[PDB]
């Protein structure tokens, strides 16, 4: 909804997409470059198989 | 750039209300995979909060 | 624009007819939406009558 207003007449279902059920949406930060705030090291994005 | 146009108050409270204190901040979004046929979003648009 | 050539009526009479009496109009139509996954026809051809 373009404006904070919801009470029954508006259509938040997204209409001839319908992508939205099944998969969310990823909103998120990447992943933190770094897991130790003083000290710095490389870790690596692996292949599985 | 935050203007809401004072006049605004004078005419309309509410709107004047949601406009100020509930900022939308429009933004568009897509998914896209490499090896399938499969129809995605694309360009949809969301306004988040 | 309009021609038929004659010759044909001494060969073929019904095709000459159906030239003759029933033009064709070919013409490409599409549809377009906005915010779909959905594929609709794009460029297909017809023939108005």
């Amino acid at each position: 909804a373009s404006e904070p207003i919801f009470n029954t007449s508006i259509n938040l279902t997204p209409p001839y997409d319908d992508t939205s059920h099944t998969v969310i949406q990823n909103l998120s930060m990447p992943q933190m470059l770094s897991f130790d705030p003083y000290y710095e090291s490389t870790f690596y994005v692996v292949s599985a198989d | 750039l935050a203007k809401i146009d004072a006049t605004l108050t004078k005419v309309d409270m509410n709107a004047a209300y949601i406009f100020a204190l509930r900022p939308t901040f429009p933004y568009s979004y897509g998914y896209k995979q490499r090896f399938s046929n499969r129809r995605l979003t694309t360009s949809a648009v969301c306004y988040a909060r």
